[PDB]
């Protein structure tokens, strides 16, 4: 049966360049035209080309002919994508997918688990974490988890010992290149005098763990 | 190129309900357009092809109608594994060119947010920022309207917010708003204040603090 699996993504500053790869297996590879299409996180699909593994016939859409290359090793039943010179707008979810290409032209009828490709020219660093403080019958209160870099963190409550009524936002890419993100929690008013509330981050990129007393 | 033009951005219905999707292309496309459905962190599933076609396994509810330049998914009786986001896409021509999408999320009664303001911490000010947190809780529908005021002054430019997915006990969001100040300013000003705006709420909802208190 048709399985597609991509690799290759990560990590990459301005200008760099990096090549994606797409393992095809289940099927017969030289039968199908293969395709790369890209989704900026929050946005819509982009299709950037297609290969035949047969010959390597290729069609590009215009928008990446300067800067992508597609091309197959068909005795690997494997296709690539070497991105070059990239930039921010190329921060997306790259899947290759299998071609259609039958009425009229091309749609996808089996697609890959997709990599991610950030762009970005921060520098891998673990947050600093502090209070939100519950205001002096329910309280929040909450923990801010600043300045880090690359995505991503978790946070937990008590342990775990917490969950319900437990917030974690997505975080938001600040315009210094680091993410910020918050955690909240909503608790009886009369608990605020007795009941102790710690948040547990852990940040795996830069081995950093942070319990902070709330 | 073809552009593909996706009605409505968003739509919050009930398990049950008649959905239609619409997408339009900029010129005509003949009979095909393919559509998919995608769920949170997954790729897009193949549901229909040349406009009306269902790819072999997709349920009897999922169909799809048009020519031309406008054409419409329908989801006759929504199911709870429904809840996605759909795209069109044309394949009469290359390039390939998508719809912008529909998110289809759980319709449920409206919700006024509950609003905590949070003042920053000791520990930040010694770095020489400080970050003012603004959380708007457990409300619906998603849409809403944070404005951060300084001493009365409306601040413009130096806040991020992010917005959680629908909870998936009481289907609400929540919302945080973050208002960046380097130490300096932040301690030339006293009044720090959150100022709400939500369909919920009969007029805007502020929490605020005094620096200090």
């Amino acid at each position: 049966e048709v399985q597609l699996v991509e690799s290759g993504g990560g990590l990459v500053q301005p200008g760099g360049s990096l090549r994606l790869s797409c393992a095809a297996s289940g099927y017969s590879f030289t039968g199908h035209w293969m395709n790369w299409v890209r989704q900026a996180p929050g946005k819509g699909l982009e299709w950037v080309g297609m290969i035949h593994p047969s010959d390597s016939e290729t069609r590009y859409n215009q928008k990446f002919k300067d800067r992508f290359t597609i091309s197959v090793d068909k005795s690997k039943n494997t296709l690539y994508l070497q991105m070059n010179s990239l930039r921010a707008e190329d921060t997306a979810v790259y899947y290759c997918a299998r071609g259609i290409y039958f009425y009229g032209t091309t749609y996808f009828d089996y697609w890959g688990q997709g990599t991610l490709v950030t762009v970005s020219s921060a520098s891998t660093k673990g947050p600093s974490v502090f209070p939100l403080a519950p205001s002096s019958g329910t309280a929040a209160l909450g923990c801010l988890v600043k300045d880090y870099f690359p995505e991503p963190v978790t946070v937990s409550w008590n342990s775990g010992a917490l969950t319900s009524g437990v917030h974690t936002f997505p975080a938001v890419l600040q315009s210094s290149g680091l993410y910020s993100l918050s955690s909240v929690v909503t608790v009886p008013s009369s608990s605020l005098g007795t009941q102790t509330y710690i948040c547990n981050v852990n940040h795996k990129p830069s081995n950093t763990k942070v319990d902070k007393k709330v | 190129d073809i552009q593909m033009t996706q009605s409505p951005s968003s739509l919050s219905a009930s398990v049950g309900d008649r959905v239609t999707i619409t997408c339009r292309a900029s010129k005509t496309i003949s009979k095909y357009l393919a559509w998919y459905q995608q769920k949170p962190g997954k790729a897009p599933k193949l549901l229909i092809y040349s406009g009306s076609t269902l790819q072999s396994g997709v349920p009897s509810r999922f169909s799809g109608s048009g020519s031309g330049t406008d054409f419409t998914l329908t989801i006759s009786s929504l199911q709870p594994e429904d809840f996605a986001t759909y795209y069109c896409q044309q394949h009469n021509e290359y390039p390939l060119t998508f719809g912008q999408g529909t998110k289809v999320e759980i319709k449920r009664t409206v919700a006024a947010p509950s609003v905590f303001i949070f003042p920053p911490s000791d520990e930040q000010l010694k770095s020489g920022t400080a970050s003012v947190v603004c959380l708007l809780n457990n409300f619906y529908p998603r849409e809403a309207k944070v404005q951060w005021k300084v001493d009365n002054a409306l601040q413009s430019g130096n806040s991020q917010e992010s917005v959680t997915e629908q909870d998936s006990k009481d289907s609400t969001y929540s919302l945080s708003s973050t208002l960046t100040l380097s130490k300096a300013d932040y301690e030339k000003h006293k009044v720090y204040a959150c100022e709400v705006t939500h369909q919920g709420l009969s007029s805007p909802v502020t929490k605020s603090f005094n620096r200090g208190e």
